[PDB]
């Protein structure tokens, strides 16, 4: 609802998006960038399920996935960061199947 | 300069709250200063708005209940990762702009991290943040972070 409130949610376990989640990125990126928006950090998220290790990685990869994308939708590579927080991070509650949901993201944040 | 930077604050954040629709729009919009703060002592002198709708500000506890439906705004000072987690539960289903005070990480929590240090006074957005806010917020707002970064 608006370009500055969105949100990259991810499948359980998945560090790509669904060709309709990513399809649905990409115009994001799309409306970031006709606003001038320009340059982006991008942090990946896990739920605390498995090992530290994994997680990490696959919220690397996760953010990694949302830098291809805007990579794609026409944004400077070198205006990109990714980070990957792993699981130390959860904006919900992971003892519920809907937080672990919330918790499975991408954060998009635009730094001055 | 506690006052240069306490004034600026004001600033930024009136500015922000211009690009910023709370979906009932208040008569008074109320801010709620939350945790150890530097540089409050501004907002809680009260602010206006260009169109005379004053803002009202107080210091309330990270623990207060009613956090979530006591304000339009809130500015979060210092608190660790249970406190954060305690004071973003409250606001979950409300409709609350946040701002934090120090900026040093934005990566989960308030909408806007301010960077008070240096020249000009900057922000980062956090897009998922907004998202789970309640507020819109139009994508102008990062005009002003920009200029002011430069």
């Amino acid at each position: 609802p608006g370009s500055m409130s969105s949100k990259v949610l991810f499948g359980n376990n998945l560090d790509r998006l669904n060709p309709d989640s990513r399809n649905t990125l990409t115009k994001i990126a799309r409306a970031l960038l006709a606003v001038d928006i320009d340059k982006v950090r991008l942090e990946g998220h896990t739920d605390n399920y498995g090992d530290e290790g994994y997680n990490q990685k696959l919220s690397e990869r996760r953010a990694e996935s949302v830098a291809a994308v805007f990579r794609e939708a026409g944004m400077p590579a070198a205006n990109i960061e990714v980070r990957g927080l792993g699981m130390s991070k959860p904006v919900a509650d992971n003892k519920t199947r809907a937080g672990r949901s919330e918790n499975r993201r991408v954060a998009i944040i635009v730094p001055a | 300069s506690i006052e240069q930077r306490s004034n600026a604050v004001s600033q930024v954040l009136l500015g922000i709250f211009s690009y910023v629709r709370w979906p009932k729009e208040p008569a008074v919009l109320q801010l709620s200063v939350v945790g150890p703060t530097e540089y409050a002592d501004g907002l809680l002198r009260g602010m206006v708005q260009a169109n005379g709708r004053r803002v009202h500000a107080e210091r309330r506890a990270v623990d207060n209940p009613d956090l979530g439906t006591l304000c339009n705004v809130i500015y979060l000072g210092v608190v660790d990762e249970r406190e954060r987690q305690q004071v973003f539960r409250s606001l979950a289903g409300h409709p609350v702009l946040s701002i934090s005070e120090r900026g040093t990480e934005c990566s989960v929590g308030s909408m806007f991290c301010l960077n008070v240090g240096g020249p000009r006074i900057t922000f980062e957005a956090n897009l998922d943040s907004i998202a789970r806010s309640g507020v819109r917020v139009h994508p102008s707002v990062l005009k002003l972070a920009r200029r002011q970064a430069t």
